[PDB]
RNA sequence: AAACUUUCAACAACGGAUCUCUUGGUUCUCGCAUCGAUGAAGAACGCAGCGAAAUGCGAUACGUAAUGUGAAUUGCAGAAUUCCGUGAAUCAUCGAAUCUUUGAACGCACAUUGCGCCCCUUGGUAUUCCAGGGGGCAUGCCUGUUUGAGCGUCAUUU
RNA sequence: UUGACCUCAAAUCAGGUAGGAGUACCCGCUGAACUUAAGCAUAUCAAUAAGCGGAGGAAAAGAAACCAACCGGGAUUGCCUUAGUAACGGCGAGUGAAGCGGCAAAAGCUCAAAUUUGAAAUCUGGUACCUUCGGUGCCCGAGUUGUAAUUUGGAGAGGGCAACUUUGGGGCCGUUCCUUGUCUAUGUUCCUUGGAACAGGACGUCAUAGAGGGUGAGAAUCCCGUGUGGCGAGGAGUGCGGUUCUUUGUAAAGUGCCUUCGAAGAGUCGAGUUGUUUGGGAAUGCAGCUCUAAGUGGGUGGUAAAUUCCAUCUAAAGCUAAAUAUUGGCGAGAGACCGAUAGCGAACAAGUACAGUGAUGGAAAGAUGAAAAGAACUUUGAAAAGAGAGUGAAAAAGUACGUGAAAUU
RNA sequence: UCUAGUGCAGAUCUUGGUGGUAGUAGCAAAUAUUCAAAUGAGAACUUUGAAGACUGAAGUGGGGAAAGGUUCCACGUCAACAGCAGUUGGACGUGGGUUAGUCGAUCCUAAGAGAUGGGGAAGCUCCGUUUCAAAGGCCUGAUUUUAUGCAGGCCACCAUCGAA
């Protein structure tokens, strides 16, 4: 709030043969007689200064959050929508991928990478691998640095280690079925990730 | 002023002990930025208006 | 990745406590591994380094070259090994400065205190 | 190098004094070939060792004092605690402790107590 | 400044307000600081529930008196009925209010009983010893709906 | 009265604010007595004050005071309240019996403007409240 | 026709844009409560082997003591007993000290490095003069002590 | 004459205390105008800025002289709402609360007014001792113009009868909190490029650690760390968890029935007038002046007045945590923020240099290279420099140093 | 797909930089310079000598107050400055240099400023300076536990600052 304004400027008026833009004062510095308090003066003030009470949170209704959900569960049992993310399932024998309530009790990543591998995820694992690279922009310094892809999503009912022993591997996430994020299920807005369900899961669905 | 107070001229000598140039192993140190005396005052150039 | 709400993911923080660490943490960041036959020998797998240490090049273009540590220059976060160094124009010899974690101790110089440490780091001797 | 303190306080006040106007013998000593030689970094040892001196005969002489007055109210202003003014204006435990009769009756007959809501 | 057809808006912004202007972002954060002191009063208080026991009472303001509420204190009356005092009550648990009067008796029984349901559901720790630990809840009002 | 202390009565304003003479200084001659005695005497606290007499010049007051520092007081827990440090001054922000008077301070329906403090209560109703869910 | 003017290109200049960097800022959240007559904040003057600053410190002066780590510092010089150790270090921690002249600033003053009074002591053949050293002398208010004032006033005196 | 009392004084008397800074938030006083009204004077801006006094970690408020009119609620604060509503307003512009309801947080109390009167039972100070945030003994003193116990309206007290029930303080070891230290995995294996491998490819390992940083180019596996747990150190502490010693106590507290009583705040409440303020409207609060009460009384009950009722509280004395605020300070963590004409004025010896008598005003200025390896030496020249040579991956990187645009030459 | 500090020819726009003008205007007040030698890479300007001139004692002289603050003096020395030059310099670099019983300050009071007591003022602070105040210290000794009270007597301006 107090920028560009940290000075005591005032117009010199017309007949000095300059702009009516106001000045600093003084003398003997530099700063003397130079624009201030405008946007287009260096060292003056921005254009509609940005605010705090900037709306940045919205709210959507919870039946259409609902319903997005939903759309984006059933997108999961869809090969055609998941190989269109990109999710190296060509190999996978079908959908909804569906293990044994087994892998909510694995405590090492070890075990949990290989239980992966077996069931089909190698590849959605070594594209997460493969596919790390510096950001682009300013978002290097501003702690965004690498980007990557992300693999399968692990929904389980209850957690006995599964969360821990995959919080390691790149791209895998973990969910609950009671939550089931919108962010995870359609990331980019884009239907169709790759979810290995649990039976526990998969019938605590209904 | 010859006739001067003890404070005036205690100013002046810490003035005549600044007007130096730099040291030049300053110069040579390691993650020096210090080129030159940014401080240097003369007695024709500018005043100390004490 | 992190889980402790006092530990930060700041590029900038970690910089600065890099650049504007004192000399006592700069000994820590300055750490060299030991050789294979060392590890096995200690149990250790990485230690301080300082002055009396003598040491085998691992990386750069004095790859392969064995010498004593001269210097440990914490300021430049640097070590000045005698045996390694650039022949001028003029007739002088000028130390080179390495980093040593591209380095490898293979004697080192104890005392109580590096006894002491290697005890509590587990080691055997 | 310098001296040492562990080793200056086993030594008696005279004793320091003594060291004291060697050293700043030294000292002067050190100062008229300051301006022969063109460097001369001896003269810091010997004024840090002076500075240690003075150091012990003060620590010295303040025991002595706390002992001349241990135990007894209204002890010096520079042998007491100095941890801030508000906090050595603040009531002590004991002022803040205190209660009337008719609380502590209170206090004890009917006292917080500890309950739990299964039975 | 006046123009087409439009309701009459009536917006107060002719003082400095940008000066006062509150965003809660603080929301979540202040959130979790209240289960924080909830979870460490708790266990200061470890056996106790968090929560006094409040009486059954009957809202004001005729739009209102169709509902019954929870109020503040059970009442000096309806405790000396339920067999206790209201200095001991107030150390086992009971919010007792001294400025309120029964003028009914269904709203008085009802909290009486209350009381004896709350005095058969608590155990109260002797002053003396063993301290039987009894695993506490954290509300007497899920207890006492 | 409080004749307002400005040269030769002019305001330099509306008419509105051109009064002089008949301003009335919305604190209490107790109060303003109360504030002196306790400038004379800093190392006390005031604790209440009583008319005793007045003539047509000069109001007359007696002022109890209560040395903080004395043991009897910082013992005596009845009166060793006034020994914390939020009770320094309070003649100076209103906490006396008249100060809480000529503050408004009561319950109510005609103290709304002042009862949990006049400043307050204004900053807290022109302050506009917003939420991250926009209500 | 040359020179000159103009336009374009290559190289060289002028200049410091763009691009890429960032030990900085800005905003949000969280936690805590800690200045000072026991002399604060601030100011001036000084202090390093070689510094003008910044930073740090105060005639114990880029610091002493204590504790911890455990062999550096570094631009050069110099230092070495400080290296299997009551011990390096522009190290960290920090509970003991020092803390010039000042400053709410307190003996009186201050555009003065001005002018005093008291105590103890030393010296100059000195209760008195001069000097040196150490220690003190503000105002308001409270509690108490001592000394007192007032036909304000009581008693008791012969 | 002597010795008191009262009131007032002096002391470099014995002990203490206040001042100033900071001031984001807090309690108050004081107090505008620009502006809006398409002009302007009430109004609005605003009970705002500026000015003054005064605090703390929060402050303030606070246990109803409340809200109500209900089958009544029940200290205070804050949020959602009530509500842009009732109301104020050249009824124009504009302004504008509160009760209820839902929630966060919850906590209650104490003096005065009573004969201890079969015993000033109370307290500061000094001094000796001690186990010293204090205790005991002694001695002056304060104090009866009232210090302790007893009671605070919810009650309660004095007698009388009747039985029961419950208790205090120290130590030790743990736990809680604060601060801090230390230990706790896996490749630097092979080939190519390159000055350098942290790049590419091959083979592997660890993973409750693939956060981040550094290292001669994009490093989980080279270093620090991270993650998971462990082992310590120093404090504060009465929060509780166990153990041990003192037995407080011919004491205190609680409960039932009868009876006699039941003190409850004054130049205040209230009223008139003036001024200011409020949404407050025949007067919301505040202040000044004048008048000035009562005790089955008094206040309130949002239209002034008389009469009759009802309801609800109990002023003129006082303390009290939490929820709440916080552009300041200390310490931390983050970001769809800015990226050196931006972002704080200040990424650098920035509130610096400099200007002004002064109050005040107030800049510019980041980047060689991995490493100075910062150009030995020859030669022309008075020298600066040049030409060679040389360093470097590169001098199309030479301290006028990354890239090196345009104008202009 | 999301998001915005999102698109420049203008604003006598802001900041920075660069031109033409242009090797142009101009570097002309204060009478005036010349010869040789030395120095030096280099001399219209430095030094010395010789000459010619001026200020002309109400001076272009010798000293001071204010102000400046080391400009004083020496040695070295020319990248910048000295609007030509420069070997010179009030420039640059490195050092040296200011000695008081008698000179001033210090002290006095001047116009005046300004505490205390008291009184105003919400208050920052204002009045007022001998006032409606219980507003102090000066000589001599007496005692000779002994240091300095009591023995005496005296005296009543009532802060302080204010002149190189
Ligand atoms: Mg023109
Ligand atoms: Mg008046
Ligand atoms: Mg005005
Ligand atoms: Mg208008
Ligand atoms: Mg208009
Ligand atoms: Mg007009
Ligand atoms: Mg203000
Ligand atoms: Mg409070
Ligand atoms: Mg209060
Ligand atoms: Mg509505
Ligand atoms: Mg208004
Ligand atoms: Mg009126
Ligand atoms: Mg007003
Ligand atoms: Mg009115
Ligand atoms: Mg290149
Ligand atoms: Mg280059
Ligand atoms: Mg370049
Ligand atoms: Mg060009
Ligand atoms: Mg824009
Ligand atoms: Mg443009
Ligand atoms: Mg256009
Ligand atoms: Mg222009
Ligand atoms: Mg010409
Ligand atoms: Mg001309
Ligand atoms: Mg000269
Ligand atoms: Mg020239
Ligand atoms: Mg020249
Ligand atoms: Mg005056
Ligand atoms: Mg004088
Ligand atoms: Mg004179």
């Amino acid at each position: 709030e107090k920028a560009g304004h940290q000075t005591s400027a005032e117009s010199w008026g017309t007949g000095r043969a300059v702009a009516r833009i106001p000045r600093v004062g003084g003398g003997g510095t530099g700063r003397s007689g130079q624009g201030a308090f405008g946007n287009m003066c260096r060292g003056g003030r921005m254009f509609a200064p940005t605010k705090t009470w900037r709306k940045w949170n919205v709210k959507v209704n919870h039946n259409e959050k609902r319903y997005a959900t939903a759309s984006a569960i059933a997108a999961t049992a869809v090969a055609s929508l998941v190989l269109a993310r990109g999710h190296r399932v060509e190999k996978i024998p079908e959908i909804p991928l569906v293990v044994s309530t087994d892998l909510e009790s694995i405590q090492k990543t070890k075990e949990a990478v290989a239980a992966l591998k077996a069931v089909g995820a190698h590849s959605d694992l070594l594209k997460v691998l493969k596919s790390k690279k510096l950001r682009a922009g300013k978002g290097k310094y501003r702690n965004r640095r690498w980007t990557q892809r992300r693999g399968p999503l692990v929904v389980y009912a209850e957690d006995n280690g599964i969360v821990k022993a995959l919080r390691n591997v790149p791209g895998v996430e973990t969910a609950n079925v009671a939550s089931l994020n919108l962010l995870q299920l359609a990331p980019g807005a884009h239907l169709g990730r790759f979810v290995i369900w649990t039976e526990a899961a998969f019938t605590k669905l209904d | 002023a010859a006739q001067k107070s003890f404070r005036i001229k205690q100013k002046m000598a810490k003035a005549k002990k600044q007007n130096r140039p730099l040291p030049q192993w300053i110069r040579l140190r390691t993650n020096n930025t210090i080129r030159y005396n940014a401080k240097r005052r003369n007695w024709r150039r500018t005043k100390m208006n004490i | 990745a992190k889980q402790s709400l006092d530990v930060s993911s700041d590029r900038r923080k970690a910089r600065k406590a890099y650049f504007t660490a004192p000399s006592s943490q700069r000994r820590v960041l300055l750490s060299a591994p030991l050789s294979k036959e060392l590890r096995a020998q200690y149990g250790i797998k990485a230690l301080p380094i300082r002055r009396d240490d003598e040491v085998l090049v691992v990386r750069g273009s004095k790859k392969g070259q064995e010498g004593k540590i001269s210097s440990v220059y914490r300021l430049k976060f640097a070590v000045q090994v005698d045996k390694v160094t650039k022949e001028k124009v003029n007739g002088a010899s000028v130390p080179i400065n390495l980093h040593p974690s591209k380095l490898v101790i293979t004697k080192l110089h104890l005392d109580k205190d590096r006894k002491a440490l290697i005890q509590r780091k587990g080691g055997k001797l | 190098a310098g001296v040492k303190a562990y080793e200056l306080r086993t030594k008696s006040k005279e004793q320091l004094a003594s060291q004291l106007v060697d050293l700043k013998k030294e000292l002067a000593e050190l100062k008229v070939q300051k301006l022969s030689r063109p460097s001369l970094p001896k003269i810091k040892t010997v004024r840090k060792s002076i500075a240690c001196v003075l150091t012990v005969i003060n620590e010295q002489q303040r025991e002595a004092v706390r002992q001349l007055y241990k135990g007894k109210k209204y002890q010096p202003k520079d042998l007491r605690a100095k941890k801030t003014r508000a906090l050595r204006r603040a009531l002590t435990k004991f002022e803040a402790s205190q209660v009337t009769e008719k609380q502590r009756k209170k206090q004890i007959a009917f006292p917080q107590r500890k309950y739990a809501i299964k039975a | 400044a006046i123009s087409k057809n439009l309701p009459i808006l009536k917006n107060h912004f002719r003082k400095h307000w940008q000066e006062r202007v509150k965003v809660h972002f603080d929301q979540a954060g202040k959130k979790v600081s209240r289960r924080n002191a909830r979870a460490t009063r708790a266990a200061k208080i470890a056996p106790r529930p968090l929560d006094l026991l409040r009486p059954v009472v009957r809202a004001p303001t005729v739009k209102y008196n169709r509902k019954v509420r929870a109020g503040r204190g059970f009442t000096l009356a309806e405790v000396k009925a339920a067999g206790l005092t209201a200095a001991y009550a107030r150390t086992i648990g009971i919010a007792v209010d001294h400025r309120r009067q029964n003028r009914n008796q269904e709203i008085f029984d009802a909290n009486v009983q209350r009381l004896k349901e709350y005095q058969s559901k608590i155990i109260v720790f002797p002053r003396n010893g063993k301290a039987p630990e009894a695993e506490q809840v954290l509300s007497a009002a899920a207890t006492f709906p | 009265n409080r004749k307002r202390p400005v040269p030769k009565g002019a305001t330099y304003g509306k008419p509105t604010n051109q009064g002089v003479n008949e301003l009335k200084y919305q604190r209490s001659l107790r109060a303003t007595a109360e504030e002196r005695v306790g400038r004379r005497a800093a190392n006390l606290r005031v604790l209440n004050s009583y008319w005793v007499n007045q003539d047509s010049t000069y109001k007359y007051f007696e002022v109890i005071l209560v040395d903080p520092q004395h043991k009897a007081i910082r013992r005596d827990a009845r009166y060793n309240w006034i020994c914390d440090p939020v009770h320094k001054h309070r003649e100076a922000r209103g906490l006396t019996a008249t100060g809480k008077k000529s503050r408004g301070i009561n319950k109510g329906h005609k103290f709304n403007n002042t009862k949990a403090g006049r400043r307050k209560t204004w900053k807290r109703q022109n302050t506009l409240s917003l939420w991250r869910y926009r209500k």
